[PDB]
RNA sequence: UAAAGCUAAAUAUAUGUAGGAGACCGAUAGCAAACAAGUACCGUGAGGGAAAGAUGAAAUAGUACUCAGGAAUGAGCAAUU
RNA sequence: AUUUUAAAAUUAUUUGAAUUUUUCUUCUUAUAAUUUAAGUUGUUUCUAUACAGUACUUUCUUAACCCACUCGUCUUGAAACACGGACCAAGGAGUCUAGCAAAUGUGCAAGUGUAUAUGAUUCUUUAAACAUUUUAUACGCAUAAUUAAUGU
RNA sequence: CCUAUUAGCUGGUUAUUUUCGAAAGAUCUCUCAGGAUCGCUGGAGUUGAUUAAUAUAAUUUUACCAGGUAGAGAUAAUGA
RNA sequence: AUUUCACUCAUAUUAAAUAAAAUAACUCCAAGUGGGCCAUUUUUGGUAAGCAGAACUGGCGAUGAGGGAUGCUCCUAACG
RNA sequence: UUACCGAUACCAAGCCAUAAAAAGAAAGAAAAAAUUUUUUUUUAGAAUCUUUUUAUGAGUAGAAAAUCGUGGGGUUUGUGUUGAAGCGAAAUACGUGAGUUUUCGUGGAACAUCUCCCUAGUGCAGAUCUUGGUGGAAGUAGCAACUAUUCAAAU
C-alpha cells in the first residue's frame, strides 16, 4: 500500500517479480516485459501478477531523498569531498567501497570538521 | 555502426519485425528480375514504361573520339575574360576583343541568351550554330572558323 | 470513457528544434527566438523560423535574381537565409545592400567593387531590430533534381516525372510503352 | 479448400478514416481540345490589348524618365 | 523487385571471393620504388638516368 | 610486310623457410592439435579422428615423531609454511 | 523581492439622499481596523529528562477473508483429448561487400572531386600525417536538349 | 569432393519505460498454403490557421431533382 | 469573349441552424496485411443444420473490469 | 409503492507522465532563539533550462524516441598487501523499471572512468538446439540353459 513518514510518499514498497519466476528456477526474479500470445499477465487477468507503469512515479519534489531527508554523494578520497562545504545541509557522504582503512579515517575526520553526516561510518573497524 | 543499428530495438520481440503470420523466408517472389511481364508486371509498367522491345539501328564499331564536341552559350562568352578587363573594352570603343574558345575546351558555340547592345566581339570556333552567328553579327561582331 | 478524436491531444507537423551543432548558429537562434518573442513584429518570427529549416529548403541565390528583385527598392536592404553565387551571365552589377548567412568568395568580391556591402545577422540584429526597410527574399525551393522524379508515376497518363535508368540512349527504355509503335505511347 | 469470394465489409470504415476527399477548387483550366476558331480569335485579341497596355506604359516610362 | 528503385544490375554470379584483391601497400611500393632509383643514382656517379624524347 | 628464332625491367604468389607487427582469440574461444597431435582409438579398404593447461616466493620446505589398526586409513599434547 | 494586490465583506466613528420606516433597510458619495476576502491554524499531553529495551523503522516465516487453469506457437477460435518442454551451467540467430535512391549533418559553389603517380630536413609510432610539376587543355559527374539516323 | 547445392514448406529468433496503431477488401498473375499493385498504419518536411473567423462536416433546415422496392390490381395491357 | 475605368451588394450578430471546425492541406521514404468469424434487421440454395452464399451497421479478433452459477461475440461499461 | 446493496464507468481533491499554453536573457534581506549585541536557515537564474495553468492516459502485427548494461580504443582523473577482481548471505538505501550503491564473510593480484567521444563476434526459457554435469523411477527389474552336491583338514 502507501507509506508516508513526513512529506514523502511511496506509492508502493513491494518489487515486481518475473512472471513464473517461483515455478522454474532458470527464470530469474527480475522484471521482464511478457510478449506472447495467451499469458494472462500481458492481457491484465484478475488474481496474477502487475505489471510496471508510469503511475507508481514519485513526487519531483522528493525523489532522490533519503530518510535522512538529504542527498547521496559518493567520494573516493578526501579531496574529492569539497565542494560540499557550500551545500552541507542538503547532502551526506558515503565512502566508496574499495578505499582503504588509512584513507577512511582520513575522509571521516575532515567530514566531521565540515558538519557532514557520513552514512556508513562504521565499516572495517 | 553496430550500436545504432534498428535490429537492437527487436532484441526481446519473438519475430524481428517480419510478422507472425507471414515469414521472412527466402525467394518468396523469384531471383534477381525474375518475374517481370508475368506476375511483376504492375510495377514494371507503372515504373519502367518502355523496358520491352527493340528499335533503332546497329553501329557495329563506334570509336567515340571521331564525333566529341562540348559546346557553350553566347551567354557565357564574355565572362571568360577579366572583370578589370571587361571594364576596359566597355570604355573604348576603337578596339574590340578576340576570343579562341578551342584554347578553353570548347568545339561549338551555340546560341541561347542575349549579347550586350552595340558592343563588337570577334569570335573564332570550329563550328557554329545559326541563331548565335546572327547574334554576334548584329552587335557588330565577326565569326572565324578554325581547324 | 469520452469521445475525442486523438484523444484530445493537439497535433502539429513541422520541425521544432535546431539538429546542427555549430555553436555560432546557436547563438543565432537563441538572439532570434528572443526577438521574435519579446518584440513581436512578424518580421523576426519568420526568420527565427526559417534558420531552423534543413538545407533542402535554403536554397542559393545567384547575384542577376538577387538584382532584379530588388529593381524598384532603391537604398533599401535585402535579407536572404541562404547563400548567394557569382553568375558569370551578368554583364555588369549595380551597388546593393545585402545580409545573409554565406557568401561565396567571387560574389563577395564582386559586391564590395560597386560600393555595396555584405551584412551577417548579428549586425541587422543590431541596426535593424524591426526590419525596417528590409525586404525579405528566398530561392527557387523546386528546382532541385530529385523533385523531378516526385509526383505522378512515370507511367501514368500525362506524367511529367524522371525515370531511374542506368544510362540514356535509344537502347535503354523506349520501346514497348512509350510509343505506338510497340503496342501504346505511355 | 474452398475460401471467401467477395465482401465490402469494413470498406467504408476505411474510407472514412481520412474521409472522403473532394475536387480542388481551381480558377482556370487547360483549354487544350476545346472549342477551336474560337480561342484562335482570343489569342488575336489578347495580342492586340497587351500591344496597346505596353505601349501606354512604355510611352508613359519614357517621357518620366525623360 | 517491388518500388520505385532503378532495376538491378550487379554482375556477382560465379565464385567472385576467390579473387578479391585489397590494396594493403601502396605507399610502402612507392619508398621501395623511390629507393631503388635514387641507389642507380649513386652508381651513375654523376651521370643523369633520364633520357632524351 | 605472314607462314623461322632469342631477349632484362615494371607484374603474381591460400607453398616452404626466416624476421617484424595488430582498436584480433583467450583453454566449449583461437589452427583439428597451448600437453609424447594427424597421437590414442575405429574401419577389410579408400578413409575417419578426439579428450587432456594453473600447489607455493621457494619442495636445495612434498608431510619427520607417537598412538590405534592385518591393511587402507584415522587421531594427536606432535609437525613444514 | 512587490496583484494573497485592487476590489468585496465586517466593525466603530462620519459627509450627505432615499425608502422597505428598520438593534442584518439601502446607495465604499471620508478615515482606521478585521476576515466571511487572499487553498489550516491554535492549545495541552505523549514519545521523554532516551542512546536501542518487549517501544519505533525494516526484512523474512506462518496463518486467516476474497481471488487466481500451462507456458511458447500456428490459428476465426487454446487450460485443452493440438505440437515442443525431466533439471542446471556455458554457447546460440538481420551481419559484411558491391551498386542505386530518399532523408539529414558538413565544405565549397557554375563548378566540384588532387585518380594512378611523383616530392619532401616523411621514417619507433609513420601502412599515418604534409605537399602538387618552376590568358595554366588527365579523367568522372554537372553546366543542353532531341532524333533510328545524315544531324540540328 | 563439387557444397554451407535449392526449398512459395515446418521449427526458433536474447534489456526497460513512453508515444501512435492495422489488415483479413480490390486488380493482374501455370494463379488458389505464393507474389506484385491499390487501400488501411508510422516517421520526416513545408505551406497555412492562431482574428469564438473562413476553409471544413458519415448532422439538420429551406428550394429543386431522379426512382418503380413494400403495398395495390386482376371490371386497365401480358400470362394464369 | 477578354481588358480598362466609374457607381454599389448584408456583416460588430457573421447573405438559414449547430459545431473541444486548423487535431487543417500537400509532398517524400517505408512496415505489416491480402485463410477471417459473430449478433440484430433484409436475404439466396437446402427437409434442416453449431450447413453453404450475399447487404447495412455494431463487434470478436487485438480487450481487460461489474453482471448472466459456468462461457472468445449477450447487458452495463471500455482501463495511469 | 418505498427503502436498501452494488464497477477499473460518474463527481470533488492529491500525485506521475504525455500534449498544448501564459511568461522569463538588468538581482534585492526574511524569520526565529538568546541580551539593544550574539547564534541558526536561506539569500535562486543551467534555454532540449526555470516557474505556473488546463485537458488527456486500452492495445496483437507494426513503427519511433529516451534510457540501462557488456568486451576493446583515444582523452581526462582515479582505487589497491592498512587487500583488487570474483563469489555467498544481506540493506531503516535509491529508482515506476532494466539496474546502480553499500555491509559482513571468503579470496589473494590486479581494477575503473557517468568529462566527452570511437568501436563490435554486445544482452536467452524454449529451436525432438550443441557440449558437460546431475535427478525421480530404485535398493526396484534382475543376478533361472548345460541332472549335484556332502564330511574333515591346511593356508
Ligand atoms: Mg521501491
Ligand atoms: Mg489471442
Ligand atoms: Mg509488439
Ligand atoms: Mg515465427
Ligand atoms: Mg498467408
Ligand atoms: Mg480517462
Ligand atoms: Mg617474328
Ligand atoms: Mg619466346
Ligand atoms: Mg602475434
Ligand atoms: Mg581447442
Ligand atoms: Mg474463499
Ligand atoms: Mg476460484
Ligand atoms: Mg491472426
Ligand atoms: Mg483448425
Ligand atoms: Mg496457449
Ligand atoms: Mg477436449
Ligand atoms: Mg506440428
Ligand atoms: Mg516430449
Ligand atoms: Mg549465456
Ligand atoms: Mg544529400
Ligand atoms: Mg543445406
Ligand atoms: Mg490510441
Ligand atoms: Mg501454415
Ligand atoms: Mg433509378
Ligand atoms: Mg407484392
Ligand atoms: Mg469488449
Ligand atoms: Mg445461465
Ligand atoms: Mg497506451
Ligand atoms: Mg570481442
Ligand atoms: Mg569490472
Ligand atoms: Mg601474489
Ligand atoms: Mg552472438
Ligand atoms: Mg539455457
Ligand atoms: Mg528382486
Amino acid at each position: 500500500a502507501v507509506k508516508k513518514v513526513g512529506k514523502i510518499i511511496k506509492k508502493r514498497t513491494k518489487k515486481f517479480t518475473r512472471f513464473q519466476s517461483n515455478r522454474f528456477m532458470r527464470v530469474k526474479p527480475a522484471w521482464r516485459k511478457p510478449r506472447g500470445i495467451d499469458c494472462r499477465v500481458r492481457r491484465r487477468y484478475k488474481g496474477t501478477n502487475l505489471m510496471p507503469s508510469i503511475g507508481y512515479g514519485s513526487n519531483k519534489k522528493t525523489k532522490f531523498l533519503l530518510p535522512n531527508n538529504k542527498y547521496k554523494y559518493v567520494v573516493k578520497n578526501v579531496k574529492e569531498m569539497e565542494p560540499l562545504i557550500m551545500n552541507h545541509t542538503k547532502y551526506c557522504v558515503q565512502i566508496a567501497h574499495n578505499v582503504s582503512s588509512k584513507k577512511r579515517k582520513q575522509i571521516i575526520e575532515r567530514a566531521k570538521q565540515m558538519n557532514v553526516s557520513v552514512i556508513n561510518a562504521k565499516a572495517r573497524l | 555502426a553496430t550500436r545504432f543499428k534498428k535490429n537492437r530495438k527487436k532484441r526481446g520481440h519473438v519475430s524481428a519485425g517480419h510478422g507472425r503470420v507471414g515469414k521472412h523466408r527466402k525467394h518468396p517472389g523469384g531471383r534477381g528480375k525474375a518475374g517481370g511481364l508475368h506476375h511483376m508486371r504492375i510495377n514494371f509498367d507503372k515504373y519502367h514504361p518502355g523496358y520491352f522491345g527493340k528499335v533503332g539501328m546497329r553501329h557495329l564499331n563506334l570509336l567515340k573520339n571521331r564525333t566529341y564536341c562540348p559546346t557553350i552559350n553566347v551567354d557565357k562568352l564574355w565572362g571568360l575574360l577579366p572583370e578589370e578587363k571587361k571594364k576596359e573594352f566597355s570604355e573604348n570603343k576603337d578596339i574590340a576583343p578576340v576570343i579562341d574558345v578551342t584554347r578553353k575546351g570548347y568545339f561549338k558555340v551555340l546560341g541561347n541568351g542575349k549579347l550586350k547592345h552595340n558592343q563588337p566581339i570577334v569570335v573564332k570556333a570550329r563550328y557554329f550554330s545559326s541563331v548565335a552567328e546572327k547574334k554576334i553579327k548584329a552587335v557588330g561582331g565577326q565569326c572565324i572558323l578554325v581547324a | 470513457g469520452i469521445a475525442l478524436k486523438n484523444v484530445g491531444r493537439i497535433k502539429k507537423h513541422g520541425r521544432k528544434h535546431l539538429v546542427s551543432k555549430n555553436p555560432y548558429l546557436r547563438l543565432l537562434v537563441k538572439l532570434y527566438n528572443f526577438l521574435a518573442r519579446r518584440t513581436n513584429a512578424n518580421f523576426n518570427k519568420i526568420i527565427a523560423k526559417r534558420l531552423i529549416m534543413p538545407k533542402r529548403y535554403r536554397p542559393p541565390l545567384s547575384l542577376s535574381k538577387l538584382q532584379y528583385h530588388m529593381a524598384n527598392h532603391p537604398n533599401d536592404i535585402a535579407v536572404v537565409v541562404g547563400s548567394i553565387t557569382d553568375d558569370k551571365r551578368l554583364f555588369s552589377l549595380k551597388q546593393l545592400k545585402v545580409c545573409a548567412l554565406r557568401f561565396t568568395e567571387t560574389a563577395r568580391k564582386r559586391i564590395e567593387d560597386a560600393g555595396g556591402e555584405c551584412l551577417t545577422f548579428d549586425q541587422l540584429a543590431l541596426k535593424y531590430p524591426t526590419g525596417k526597410k528590409c525586404v525579405l527574399l528566398r530561392g527557387p525551393t523546386k528546382a532541385r533534381t530529385a523533385e523531378k522524379h516526385f509526383g505522378k508515376a512515370p507511367g501514368k497518363p500525362k506524367s511529367k516525372a524522371r525515370p531511374y535508368v542506368r544510362s540514356k540512349g535509344r537502347k535503354f527504355e523506349k520501346a514497348r510503352g512509350r510509343r505506338k509503335s510497340r503496342a501504346y505511347k505511355k | 479448400a474452398k475460401s471467401k469470394n467477395h465482401t465490402n465489409h469494413n470498406q467504408n470504415r476505411k474510407a472514412h478514416k481520412n474521409g472522403i476527399k473532394k475536387p480542388k477548387k481551381h480558377k482556370f483550366m487547360s483549354r487544350k481540345g476545346l472549342d477551336p476558331n474560337f480561342f484562335r480569335n482570343q489569342k488575336y485579341c489578347l495580342k492586340g490589348i497587351q500591344k496597346k497596355k505596353k505601349e501606354l506604359k512604355l510611352k508613359a516610362k519614357q517621357e518620366k524618365n525623360n | 523487385v517491388a518500388h520505385n528503385n532503378v532495376l538491378p544490375n550487379v554482375h556477382l554470379h560465379k565464385w567472385w571471393q576467390r579473387h578479391v584483391r585489397v590494396n594493403f601497400s601502396k605507399n610502402i611500393k612507392k619508398k621501395k620504388r623511390r629507393l631503388l632509383r635514387e641507389k642507380r643514382r649513386k652508381a651513375n656517379g654523376g651521370t643523369p638516368i633520364e633520357k632524351l624524347h
